DNA sequence: CCCTGTCTGGCGTCCTCTCACCCCATG
DNA sequence: CATGGGTGCGCCAGACAGGG
């Protein structure tokens, strides 16, 4: 059973030394030892023997790990697991919105022009992605369309 | 202010401050996203070590 | 495809309001179709004006109304950037259809 | 607890006059 | 382009262990 860790790296660096240190276990071939490694913090799957400690400490560009000693030094106490497995769906299927707008509704502008205003969506268009909301600029309202993402539900 | 040439001759403060405030906004990005305990802890080491 | 309408009642008043729309337009952006106007629109009313009597006084006024629509031909981020929270023409509603 | 050894901190003159040089590095 | 991490001083003195 192989248990995860946390190794601190040289922050922008990282890649580098996932490569690296898959390298250095293709190398010293201690390859039932290390299962894999996400990507300034490199997640490693791992089983603790004080020679693959020393291993991963001789990877270069690494500082060391993260834990409550270095004698023992500690799994990754992630709180989130199965929670994580669908974090990683969420990330994955980016929940991503088409037309968030409603009559009446008051909206807010983060985008173009119209930027860091606020109006209402006099009418809404879900088929179009599109929303009609007004903007007070200058005391007029000034009925314009903007995208879900263009604008905040206020 | 700058030197001659034109690049500004920065302060050591303005490099401790700054310093400071990365991490801070690192922390509460992390206290945003509910990282484990020992990310949590080597995060507010690190600024209290700033 | 970016429109802006301007509607109000007189072609007294407006017609300084496309002069100063096109032109801070082209300051910044520079890319405008040009104003293609809209038919002048008639509200008339005839009323009585007698106070309690004699269905003859009836007095024809009418609140005018007329509409100008300036449609810019590209969105662009500088046309909308300098002439968002501007309008020269006062007593007006400004539509900047986007 | 009463003396003994160690471990870290705090400090060391004042005015001037030039010079030279101030973060890589890179996908 | 923007950010990210040596090995030559010497005395005083008091606080912290360390026997004692």
């Amino acid at each position: 059973k192989k248990r995860w860790y946390v190794v601190q790296a040289f922050s922008g660096f990282e890649g580098r030394v996932a490569t690296s240190l898959r390298e250095h276990i293709k190398l010293h071939n201690m390859e039932d030892l290390f299962g894999e490694v996400m990507v300034g913090y490199v997640l490693v799957q791992m089983v603790m023997n004080d020679a693959s400690w020393h291993l991963v400490r001789s990877v270069p560009r690494v500082m060391g790990f993260i834990g409550g000693t270095s004698d023992r030094p500690a799994p990754i106490s992630d709180k989130e697991v199965d929670a994580i497995m669908n974090r990683l769906q969420q990330v994955g299927d980016k929940p991503r919105p088409k037309t968030l707008f409603e009559p009446g509704e008051m909206v807010r502008v983060n985008d173009g022009p119209f930027a860091d205003f606020n109006g209402v969506v006099e009418e809404v268009d879900y088929e179009k992605s599109r929303l009609k909301v007004s903007v007070s600029i200058f005391g007029r309202a000034t009925p314009v369309e903007l995208d879900f993402s263009q604008v905040e539900k206020a | 202010v700058p030197l001659d040439g034109g690049r500004f001759a920065t302060s050591d403060l303005n490099d401790l401050y700054r310093r400071v405030i990365n991490r801070n906004n690192r922390l509460k990005r992390l206290l945003d996203l509910a990282a484990p305990d020992i990310i949590v802890r080597n995060e507010k080491r690190m600024l209290q070590e700033a | 495809r970016i429109r802006i309408r301007l509607k109000a009642f007189d072609h007294r008043l407006i017609d300084q309001a496309t002069a100063e729309i096109v032109e801070t337009a082209k300051r910044t952006g520079a890319q405008v179709r040009g104003p293609i106007p809209l038919p002048t629109r008639k509200e008339r009313f005839t009323v009585l004006i007698s106070p309690h009597v004699n269905k003859d006084a009836r007095d024809q006024y009418e609140i005018r109304t007329h509409l100008r629509l300036v449609d810019i031909v590209e969105p662009t981020e500088k046309t909308v950037d300098a002439l968002m929270r501007l309008d020269l023409a006062a007593g007006v509603d400004v539509q900047i259809s986007l």
